[PDB]
């Protein structure tokens, strides 16, 4: 579960924060990425933590 | 029809806090690359609000 | 819930795929035919045509 803003870090030849510490994916990756909004379900009106 | 320009000079520019201050999905650029800007180094920016 | 499309939560799942080096274990449901030989025929190995 990544934010909205790092859903582009998620890609072969990408730098930045989730991509340089939480995930890297190779140069020469061959798969497919899913992503889909999850607001209703993993957030908090008191702030999921 | 009254879109606002701003000249920044003569200072340190950090990229990677724009996306903590706006909720936008991409930082869709033309020239160069969202995930470089903060190595090369420019002359003068503009920022034009609209 | 109160923040921007931008910051909101999203779901992300990656699949990674082994092209063809080991036995392919991971195979669809496409269904198999009797091999014949020593005749001019369309061939299909594991996704390998010709």
């Amino acid at each position: 579960v990544i934010r909205g803003n790092e859903v582009s870090q998620i890609a072969p030849g990408q730098t930045g924060n989730i991509a340089d510490y939480n995930y890297k994916l190779p140069d020469d990756f061959t798969g497919c990425v899913i992503a889909w909004n999850s607001n209703k379900l993993d957030s908090k009106p008191s702030g999921n933590y | 029809y009254a879109w606002n320009r701003k000249r920044i000079s003569n200072c340190v520019a950090d990229y990677s806090v724009i996306y903590n201050f706006a909720p936008f999905f991409a930082f869709k650029c033309y020239g160069v690359s969202p995930t470089k800007l903060n190595d090369l180094c420019f002359t003068n920016v503009y920022a034009d609000s609209f | 819930p109160t923040y921007g499309v931008g910051h909101q939560p999203y779901r992300v799942v990656v699949l990674s795929f082994e092209l063809l080096h080991a036995p392919a274990t991971v195979c669809g449901p496409k269904k198999s035919t009797n091999l014949v030989k020593n005749k001019c025929v369309n061939f299909n190995f594991n996704g390998l045509t010709g």
